[PDB]
This record gives C-alpha cells, sequence and structure tokens, in this order.
C-alpha cells in the first residue's frame, strides 16, 4: 500500500544501506579463500571435497546474492 | 630396595589393569584439596591427544550419563600419530584430563559407545572400520578391527547406531555410499547384516551426521551430500534412498530430527543445519523446507535436538557461532546465538545424554561445551504443533 | 603403557609422577631417583601396611586403593590397586 | 552444637561415624557403640600418629594435617590437628 509505503521508504533508507553492508560482508567473505577458514579440515571430517567446498561455498555466496 | 626385578615386573604386562586403575584413581585425586545464557560446563582439551585432532562426532553414552566419545578425525597435521582418536571424559569431576584415551588405526569418524559396556568403546571410522576399544586394558590401540573388504565396511560411516534397545540392537553402519552393515554391541568379526543401500541414481550418497525421527525406528534421515534429503532403513527392502525432501540449497551436513516427545508435540520434523547457511526445518513427510532459519556465516556442519526438550535445536556456522534456537517459543529469533571461540567451521554439536548441555566440537582438539539451564522441556505441545503446522503451510504457499 | 599413563597423571596440579611401592616395601615403579623415593616408599609402605592392619581391623572391607596422606606441606597420595601402592608427593593446593 | 553437629555430619554422604577427638580418640560422645567409635577411633588416632611418624621418618618437620581414604565402602577422611586426630567412617556415597 502506498500509504504505508511512505513510511516503508523511510525504513528502506536504512534497510538498503544494511543490505549494502551485507553485500560488502559477502565480498569480504568471498575474498576469504577456502583454506583460510577451517572448512577444508571440516570437509575432510565430513568427507567433503576442499576445492568443491570452495565452489559450493562460492555458489552459496551467490545464493545470498540473489 | 633395588629396582632391577621391580622394573622388569613393570616391563611385564602384569600392570595393564594396574596402570588403568592408576590413571582412574589419580584422576580421582586430580582435583587437589585442602582441609583447613550458557553456563559453559567444561572445555575438553587433552594435551597430546587433543591438538590438531579435528573432532569426528560426539556420541553419547546410554550407560553412565555425562560421557561422550570425543571422537577425533586424524587431521592432516598428524599422519604419523595414530590415525583416529577417541576419548571419554568425566563431565562431573571437572578434570582437564580425559578419563581414558582410545586412539585407532583408521581415521575415526562418528565413533560411538559400546552400549551397556563402560569397559568397552566401539565406533566407525573413515574406512567404515568399527574398531573395538577395550577399557579394561590400557591398550589404546584397537584390540579388534573391522574388515575393510569391498562389500564390507569401505566408506566413512557417519551413523553407526543400534536399532532400539539391546533387544534387537542392530548396529547398522550407514556409510557415504550406502554400505549398510548391521552389528551387535560386542561382536566384531563380520557384520550382522552386510548389505548396501540403493539411491535413485548414483548410489554414492555421502551421508553426514544424520538422525532418527521421534520413535527412533530403523527409518533414518539422510545427511546427503546434495540436499534433497532422503529416508531409508536396512531391514528388508526398506533400504531405499528415495524419499526426496527437495528444496534444500546444499550438502546436508547437520541434520537431527525430533527427539523423544516429552513436553512438545510429536511432530516428526528434522532441521537441516547444512551448507545452505540458512538452516532449514523439514518434516519427515514434508518434501519442502518447513522453516528456513538465519543465514549463517560460512559452512554449517552440525545440529542436534535436546533429549530433554525434543523440539529446540542448536545450529552452527562456518565462522564459529553456536546458534541455539527455541522453536515452540520463538520463530525468527534464537535463544542465545553465542559465538564459539575463534571463527572456525564448527564441526560437531551434540546434546548431552542427560540433556540441556551443548557439546560444541571445536576446531582441533578442544571441545567447548556450553551448559544451559534455559533450554528446558517447556510443556508446549499445541504450540510446537502449530509451529510446525504453520511453517508446514508457509513452506509452500 | 607407561608414557601416556604417567604423563597424563603428571599433568595434574603438582603430581611428581608415578612411583609405585610394592606389597613388600620396595618401590616397584619410580619415576624419580632411586635412593630418595626408595627410602620414602619403603617407610611409607611399612606404615601403609600398618595402616592397612589398622583400617582393615576398623573397616573390614577397605581396599587401600586411595590414600591421601596429607602432611603439613604435601600429600603423599597413594592411588593404586589393593596390592601395590603409588608413592607420589603433591602439595594440598 | 554437639548432638546437632553429630546428626548434621552423620546425615551427609553416608558418614558411618565422626567424632572430633578429645584426646587419643576416646570421648564420651559416641556416634556408635564402644568398639566402632571408641576403640576404632583410638586405633585411628594412634596409628595416624604412626603415619605422622612415617612422614616424620621421611621429613621430621612434616607432621600430618589430613588423611583421605575414599574407596569401595567408605570415605575415611581423617584430619590430625593440634588437639584432635579427626575420625571419619563413611560410605562411598
Amino acid at each position: 500500500r502506498p500509504h504505508i509505503r511512505g513510511a516503508i521508504r523511510e525504513y528502506q533508507t536504512q534497510l538498503i544501506q544494511r543490505v549494502k553492508d551485507d553485500i560488502e560482508s559477502l565480498h569480504d567473505k568471498f575474498k576469504v579463500q577456502y583454506p583460510q577458514s577451517q572448512a577444508c579440515k571440516m570437509s575432510h571430517v565430513r568427507d567433503l571435497p576442499p576445492v568443491s567446498g570452495s565452489i559450493i561455498w562460492a555458489k552459496q555466496i551467490d545464493r545470498q546474492l540473489t | 630396595l633395588t629396582e632391577e626385578e621391580k622394573q622388569q615386573i613393570l616391563h611385564s604386562e602384569e600392570f595393564l589393569s594396574f596402570f588403568d586403575h592408576s590413571t582412574r584413581i589419580v584422576e580421582r585425586a586430580l582435583s587437589e584439596q585442602i582441609n583447613i545464557k550458557l553456563s559453559l560446563n567444561r572445555q575438553f582439551f587433552d594435551e597430546r591427544w587433543s591438538k590438531h585432532r579435528v573432532v569426528s562426532c560426539l556420541d553419547w553414552s546410554s550407560q553412565y550419563p555425562e560421557l561422550l566419545v570425543a571422537s577425533y578425525n586424524n587431521n592432516e597435521d598428524a599422519p604419523h600419530e595414530p590415525d583416529g582418536v577417541a576419548l571419554v571424559w568425566n563431565m562431573k569431576y571437572k578434570k582437564t584430563t580425559p578419563e581414558y584415551v582410545f586412539h585407532c588405526q583408521s581415521a575415526v569418524m562418528s565413533a560411538t559407545f559400546a552400549k551397556f559396556h563402560p569397559n568397552l568403546v566401539v565406533g566407525g571410522t573413515y574406512s567404515g572400520q568399527i574398531v573395538l576399544w577395550d577399557n579394561r586394558s590400557n591398550k589404546r590401540t584397537p584390540v579388534q578391527r573391522t574388515p575393510l573388504s569391498a562389500a564390507a565396511h569401505t566408506h566413512p560411516v557417519y551413523c553407526v547406531n543400534v536399532v532400539g534397545t539391546q533387544n534387537a540392537h542392530n548396529l547398522i553402519s550407514i556409510s557415504t555410499d550406502g554400505k549398510i552393515c548391521s552389528w551387535s554391541l560386542d561382536m566384531l568379526s563380520h557384520p550382522q547384516d552386510s548389505m548396501e543401500l540403493v539411491h535413485k541414481q548414483s548410489k554414492a550418497v555421502a551421508v553426514t551426521s544424520m538422525s532418527f525421527p521421534v520413535g527412533d525406528v530403523n527409518n533414518f534421515v539422510v545427511g546427503s551430500e546434495e540436499g534433497s534429503v532422503y529416508t531409508a532403513c536396512r531391514h528388508g527392502s526398506k533400504a531405499g534412498i528415495s524419499e526426496m525432501f527437495e528444496g534444500h540449497q546444499g550438502p546436508i551436513t547437520g541434520i537431527h530430527c525430533h527427539a523423544a516427545v516429552g513436553a512438545v508435540d510429536f511432530s516428526h520434523l528434522f532441521v537441516t543445519s547444512s551448507f545452505d547457511w540458512t538452516v532449514k526445518l523439514w518434516s519427515t513427510k514434508n518434501n519442502k523446507p518447513l522453516y528456513s532459519f538465519e543465514d549463517n556465516a560460512g559452512y554449517v556442519y552440525d545440529v542436534m535436538w535436546s533429549p530433554t526438550h525434543p523440539a529446540l535445536f542448536a545450529c552452527v556456522d562456518g565462522m564459529g557461532r553456536l546458534d541455539l534456537w527455541n522453536l515452540n517459543n520463538d520463530t525468527e529469533v534464537p535463544t542465545a546465538s553465542i559465538s564459539v571461540e575463534g571463527n572456525p567451521a564448527l564441526n560437531r554439536v551434540r546434546w548431552t545424554h542427560s540433556g540441556r548441555e551443548i557439546a560444541v566440537g571445536d576446531s582441533e582438539g578442544q571441545i567447548v561445551i556450553y551448559d544451559v539451564g534455559e533450554q528446558i522441556a517447556v510443556p508446549r505441545n499445541d504450540e510446537w504443533a502449530r509451529f510446525g503446522r504453520t511453517l508446514a503451510e508457509i513452506n509452500a504457499n | 603403557e607407561v608414557e601416556e599413563t604417567l604423563k597424563r597423571l603428571q599433568s595434574q596440579k603438582g603430581v611428581q609422577g608415578i612411583i609405585v611401592v610394592n606389597t613388600e616395601g620396595i618401590p616397584i615403579k619410580s619415576t624419580m631417583d632411586n635412593p630418595t623415593t626408595t627410602q620414602y616408599a619403603s617407610l611409607m609402605h611399612s606404615f601403609i601396611l600398618k595402616a592397612r592392619s589398622t583400617v582393615r581391623d576398623i573397616d573390614p572391607q577397605n581396599d587401600l586403593t586411595f590414600l591421601r596422606i596429607r602432611s603439613k606441606k604435601n600429600e603423599i597420595m597413594v592411588a593404586p590397586d589393593k596390592d601395590y601402592f603409588l608413592i607420589v608427593i603433591q602439595n594440598p593446593t
């Protein structure tokens, strides 16, 4: 509703900036390589691949993107 | 007064039980004395056996509660060290030392307890090799080892549990390919029901930290490496990896169902704290993500529902955060989404056999255990029923 | 196994290691020097057998498997089986 | 604080007998019969004094402060002091 959208836009002025913070956090987490986190050792524990863990990791970041 | 014959008696195997009781009673004398919201019970850190030892799983002991197999996968840092390490810890005495050390020869993965046997430990490994650990002897080396043949234990068993009680205890070893092999609680020669599961296509279903729905029947959920969660058995022709629960976004790494219904509704549900990072709830007859939780930071690996309160859980992230959620009380917010020490990918989270205690399997070695007096069994059956109902409605509108 | 046994027990709050005196009054195990803990463990076991006679004449079924002989400054704790006896010094901290 | 202290510590984790020693373990205050309280307290007194002599044989300037025997059927926690060589007959729980 536009009547409520007049206030929703005010909330959006904060929401969109926080989504920018979320996107930037995803940028930083994407720049964090897969062997940097312990996900390689944990992939070895749960018998998951490290390089496929990196690609499933990146596609999960793509899921947060979309 | 000399020690020639004395030290040679020490060299003999006469002191196996004597060194075992020396370890136990000196650990009884460990807490030195004189005569004149998470509670955080105790972090479990052995000195040599718990350093660069990535935790496998946290199996709980039926007999003698407040005991867990600190199963450690042999990390890449210790190849020369004995591949696979399992430890028991007295959770009451407040000892920085494990009660008994039990390493292995194969990389331990989901090592369990020899049920109704405090003097025995037995559990699967990376090779599927459920090895026997005798506690009466100080032989930390596996006294009995499972064969590693083709049709036998070959793949990493992430679920080696019996079916029900000791009545028809079928210690079925569910592996990463479906090589389901039953066992008893003590025999370790040839598996009871050596067989293999079947999938819709490409049978190599890497199961990962599964559970059983409330009732604890042979129906086991699948911690599949691709989402689209399945349920199967081993008994008879029910060994089919086909009841797909589509809607997930990643390899199911942490999946634990509804515990024994005591204060909430039945609700045969299982949450999936997996690689989707937004932990998804799922019923055993849903085929839709019943409820997607908070988008965690990094690779999520474990979850468990408390045996005290069979509806709440504790999911994780890939950046060391224990997100313990309340379900019949809250929907979009957890109770205490604490952050575990550092920022690693949390390996294991398994509630204590006594309940209301979160054992967070840390990075390597150490096991940070968060005690809680808040995740109690609140008598909310219709609330949890309507929770799973409404989200079982919102899952697909 | 003696390495992990003595090491994990020595890892406590002041354990000087495992030193076990036999049922004769001879230190069958000694992680420390031979004369010092030999004389200490010998006199310890002589009066430990006296304390065994005492306690068994008082409590008829007390297996001396735990004995914290706390002195003014240390506790020569004895945490063995019934036959042998550990002689390890640790202050009551 | 005599009978109430008696029942107070006897109502603990199965304490079968506890009397703070007057001198040589023989007080009028008896938590049990004549042997178990009087005779056995006197035996624990003199023989814990022998244990003091044992540590004295090890270190003459080291008398005893406490004793602890928590085993199969008892938790004997004897504490020798300036006036009493404390007597404790207990149960494991």
